[PDB]
């Protein structure tokens, strides 16, 4: 043994006792304030925190004293080289305060803004509650344009400067921990090193991301051409047979699922689900008993069973005390071997599949707890929850339900639900996937000032009409931050983990089907008493992150890389319907039509001579908003205070051209018609030349 | 005539701290000993518990500490819990029975302030993390020694740094009467009802 590595070892083992003992008083005390919400126990829980951080940032300290390149120890160098992550501190101190402002900033605006009905300045609305039960379950377009709109307008172009300013300093941050940008140190979760045939370049996920992004297209395309059919008879007016889909019509504000999407897109509506509520009520199933049933499932695998103290510690149930708690299902590693789940559940065909979702973290937490401190984790970041997905695929199929008497002995499955099940099932992870992987290509192109700030806002929508299919129904400038009205962008949130965890889980249950020797499709798998596909998955858990996450990739699935063809598999009986029913339709989309195209008047400039600068782009809204005014009092003998953010200009070339349209004062969706433009335009014909010096040569209105 | 009186003279010891009796020579009557509890289980294993009071045999073996009633299922065969694991693991290679039962009032013993039971016991080191230790069939643990101070709180771990060990304790609140279980174990002929 290396002199060396005995020093770093007798370190190392000084911090994993006072670690665990400090870290576990924090845990707890941040659990009792969850499940009782005061303000002596809010007080508890911040001081305790304290206590943890300054420990670690002490000794994170006197770990730079080590020199990785002597130690040889591969799980010695791994517990180093995660305690020498210095993260925000390699600012100075003048700058690392700056930058906590500013995300203080964006994430108040987030979560405070206000959209309000113009008809009632009176009242407003937040984004949760309010705006999101709009976009969920309103089918008037008028009204989902409103709210698509107003959030942006509003909160939307409050982020944009500071959204900025935090680009700068995200970059001067990284650069201190030698990387290129933000967006290379974020993409550090997936490097691999130590081992010869194991190793995984952070350039690497680029690559593989988009390759496996190909083969996801074909059947993207299937789901696009189908929901747009369907969305045709819900907007007729509103919708071309060829083009991309509006995006404030997916169900979602920012469109990230298109599962509210299911009622206007049933295959089959006389063949409801599999709703099995109604029989746990009829059998009088209480909380205790949905966990116990889910116990069964994991020790039927060979899983081990839970722990005394979880039965006795956990709060399952909504307190019928005067005591107030968060009801939102997590799974707590307090340390120490202290299990803990908070949960307020009803009984619900819902609920009895979360809480087989969350017993499987802990069944993951309890699997690595004999590892270091340390690498007490999951593979990569995108591991826990692939875990969590597959034990709730294989609860809820008819199967298994039948297994457990919550489906009669007699129950027979049609393929028509079959084929229900199938595109609820694609409306939430197919429709995700485009969504995700186009985001954070914005961002990591935004990080590597592959993008300029002056396309931030351009190359956001020529990239949702490219990869996504989805057309903004109103243009928009570089005033605007669209990527910042996302929760994940304005709050400093990876967003690549839900690209790379919904791969791994169908990569897994496809593993894990084949070792419980299933014969049919993939998605009627279920894993129950199969302790061969219990010992695969246990092999996997128990490593933590110790060592590479393609070695324990392997350890399941028997191959290092990502692959969608599992996932393809799981899809396959959806693919082949979906091509007879597109059959004569259109599959794909043109990325030129908008909502807005048919009634813009194209205009034409040609200077040369001064720079067709911003300001004179505002001059010619003025100008517009006058005539305009001018038309209405004259000619219809109204008044109408038309302004400069009535007129909407978009298709600008470097070139003097563009595309305007008008709209009504405090509706957006009331766009003036194109005759009546044209009849105010050319009625003020002369003065328009008198304001920009030019004549009817050097500018001219295209159709008039 | 076996004595018992050793049973009732102190409180009962902890779960991973057992104590032992050993008979071998002397006349027993199970009936009067049981008759004093409220049994609420007396799981069986290869004898009845009728069987069990009216044999003859060489040697008989009894163990007994405090146990909470909730926690039975943990005692059972083939159990894979904290309890089996690092606490007590019964030997099933001779015919033994469990029973377990609530000591009255009117009971003369005194009772302990909580109960207290191992959740792991480990050795620690750098390199590799955290190597268990699991108890053997009717022998102690070999974290005993560090649970000779005590736990004040549930989850505490008391260390050892010369060689390296740790054990974590859980605590349950004392009960209004004493739960107490006792394992009998008999093997072939000196003792005799
Ligand atoms: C919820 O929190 C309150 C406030 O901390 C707890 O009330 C405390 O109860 C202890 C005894 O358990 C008293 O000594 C404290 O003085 C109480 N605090 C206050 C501020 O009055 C309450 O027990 C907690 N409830 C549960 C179910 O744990
Ligand atoms: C796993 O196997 C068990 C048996 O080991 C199955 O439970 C049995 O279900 C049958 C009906 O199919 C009952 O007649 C038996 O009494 C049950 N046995 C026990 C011990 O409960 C269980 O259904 C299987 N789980 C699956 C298929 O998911
Ligand atoms: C469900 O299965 C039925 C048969 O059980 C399918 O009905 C057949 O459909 C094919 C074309 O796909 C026709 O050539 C056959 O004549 C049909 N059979 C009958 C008896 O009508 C049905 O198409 C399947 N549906 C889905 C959604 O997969
Ligand atoms: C385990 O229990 C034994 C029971 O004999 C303890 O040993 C006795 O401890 C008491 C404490 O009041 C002393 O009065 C006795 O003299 C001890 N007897 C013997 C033979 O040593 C023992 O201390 C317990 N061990 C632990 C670690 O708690
Ligand atoms: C370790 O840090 C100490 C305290 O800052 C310093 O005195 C010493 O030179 C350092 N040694 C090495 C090997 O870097
Ligand atoms: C580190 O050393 C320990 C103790 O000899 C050994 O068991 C372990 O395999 C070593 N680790 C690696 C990654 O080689
Ligand atoms: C906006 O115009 C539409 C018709 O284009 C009209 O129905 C609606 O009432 C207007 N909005 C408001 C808030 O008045
Ligand atoms: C055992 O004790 C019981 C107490 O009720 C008594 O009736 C019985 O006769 C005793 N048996 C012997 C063999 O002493
Ligand atoms: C025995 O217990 C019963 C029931 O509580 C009680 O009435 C009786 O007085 C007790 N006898 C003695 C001697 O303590
Ligand atoms: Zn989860």
């Amino acid at each position: 043994q290396s002199l060396i590595e005995e020093k770093a070892e007798s370190f190392l083992n000084k911090f994993n006792q006072e670690a665990e003992d400090l870290s576990y008083q924090s845990s707890l005390a941040s659990w009792n304030y969850n499940t009782n919400i005061t303000e002596e126990n809010a007080q508890k829980m911040n001081e305790a925190a304290a206590k943890w951080s300054a420990f670690y940032e002490e000794q994170s300290k006197i770990a730079q004293n080590f020199s990785l390149q002597e130690i040889q120890n591969a799980t010695i160098k791994r517990q180093l080289k995660a305690l020498q992550q210095s993260g925000s501190s390699a600012l100075s101190p003048d700058k690392n305060k700056q930058l906590n402002t500013i995300l203080n900033t964006m994430s108040t605006i987030y979560s405070t803004g206000k959209v309000c009905n113009s008809m009632n300045p009176q009242e407003c609305f937040l984004l949760e509650p309010g705006l999101d039960e709009i976009m969920a379950t309103s089918t008037d377009y008028n009204r989902r344009l409103w709210a698509w709109e107003g959030w942006r307008a509003e909160v939307g172009k409050q982020l944009r400067p500071l959204y900025e300013e935090y680009v700068v300093l995200k970059n001067e941050m990284a650069r201190a921990n030698n990387y290129e940008d933000y967006g290379d140190y974020w993409r550090g979760d997936y490097e691999a090193e130590g081992v010869e045939g194991y190793n995984y370049n952070r350039n690497q996920l680029i690559e593989d991301v988009e390759n496996t992004f190909k083969e996801i297209k074909p059947l993207y395309e299937q789901l696009h051409a189908y929901v747009r059919t369907k969305l045709m008879e819900v907007y007729p007016s509103y919708i071309s047979p060829t083009g991309c889909l509006p995006a404030h019509l997916l169900g979602d504000m920012w469109g990230r699922f298109w599962t509210n999407l299911y009622p206007l897109t049933t295959p089959f509506l006389q063949k409801p689900n599999i709703d099995v509520t109604d029989a746990m009520v009829n059998q009088s199933w209480d909380a205790e008993r949905i966990f116990k049933e889910a116990e069964k499932f994991f020790v039927s695998v060979g899983l081990p069973q839970m722990t005394p103290g979880f039965w006795t510690n956990s709060m399952l149930t909504e307190p019928g005390d005067d005591r107030k708690v968060v009801c939102h299902p997590t799974a707590w590693d307090l340390g120490h071997g202290d299990f803990r789940i908070k949960m307020c559940t009803k009984v619900t065909m819902d609920n009895f599949l979360t809480a087989h979702h969350e017993m499987g973290h802990i069944q993951y937490d309890m699997a690595y707890a004999k590892q270091p401190f340390l690498l007490r984790n999951g593979a990569n970041e995108g591991f826990h929850e692939a875990v969590g997905e597959i034990m709730s695929l294989s609860a809820a199929t008819p199967k298994h339900l039948k297994s457990i008497g919550l489906l009669p002995s007699n129950f027979q499955e049609d393929n028509e639900t079959e084929i229900n099940f199938l595109l609820k099932q694609a409306l939430t992870i197919v429709g995700t996937l485009p969504f995700t992987y186009m985001l954070e290509k914005w961002r990591w192109m935004v990080f590597q000032d592959k993008i300029p700030r002056e396309q931030w806002t351009k190359k956001w929508w020529e990239m949702k009409r490219e990869i996504v299919g989805v057309v903004e129904p109103l243009p928009h400038d570089e005033t605007y931050c669209d990527p910042a009205s996302l929760f994940h962008v304005s709050n400093d949130y990876s967003f690549i983990r839900y690209y790379t965890r919904t791969i791994y889980q169908f990569q897994f249950q496809e593993a894990l089907c084949q070792a419980a020797k299933h014969d049919g499709p993939l998605h009627k798998c279920d894993i129950s008493n199969s302790t061969e596909a219990g010992q695969k998955l246990l092999n996997m858990l128990s490593l933590g992150n110790s060592g590479p996450w393609t070695l324990a990739l392997e350890n399941v699935v028997g191959s290092r890389n990502m692959d969608v063809k599992p996932l393809l598999n799981y899809f396959q009986p959806l693919f082949v319907w979906l091509k007879e029913q597109n059959r004569n339709s259109t599959v794909g989309w043109s990325t030129d039509w908008s909502p807005y195209a048919d009634q813009s008047i194209k205009v034409r400039i040609s200077l040369k001579a001064y720079e067709w600068t911003d300001n004179e782009m505002y001059l010619f809204r003025s100008s517009v908003a006058y005539a305009m005014r001018e038309y209405f009092s004259r000619e219809k003998n109204q008044t109408v205070p038309f302004g400069e953010a009535d007129v909407w200009v978009s298709d600008l070339k470097p070139r003097v051209s563009f595309n305007f349209f008008v709209t009504s004062p405090k509706n957006v969706s009331d766009i003036i018609p194109r005759s009546e433009v044209e009849e105010a335009i050319r009625m003020s014909r002369g003065r328009i030349n008198d304001i920009f010096g030019l004549n009817d040569n050097s500018l001219e209105f295209l159709g008039i | 005539e076996c004595d018992f009186s050793k049973l009732f003279k102190a409180a009962p010891p902890q779960i991973y701290n057992f104590s032992r009796l050993v008979f071998t020579n002397c006349n027993y009557n199970l009936t009067k000993l049981l008759s004093l509890f409220h049994v609420s289980e007396f799981s069986c294993h290869q004898v009845s518990p009728s069987a069990l009071a009216s044999g003859c045999y060489s040697s008989l073996t009894v163990d007994y500490f405090a146990y909470p009633l909730y926690l039975a299922s943990y005692l059972q065969q083939g159990s894979t819990g904290e309890i089996a694991q690092y606490n007590y693991k019964q030997d099933f290679s001779n015919p033994t029975c469990r029973i377990l039962a609530s000591v009255p009032a009117n009971v003369s013993i005194p009772k302990p302030d909580k109960y207290i039971w191992l959740s792991q016991c480990y050795s620690f080191s750098a390199y590799s993390g955290d190597v268990p230790h699991y108890v053997l069939p009717g022998q102690y643990t070999p974290c005993l020694y560090l649970t000779s101070s005590g736990f004040d709180n549930s989850y505490q771990t008391n260390r050892d740094f010369q060689n390296k060990m740790a054990a974590t304790g859980v605590i349950s609140s004392m009960t209004d009467n004493l739960q107490m279980a006792f394992v009998i174990s008999v093997q072939y002929n000196s003792v005799c009802p």
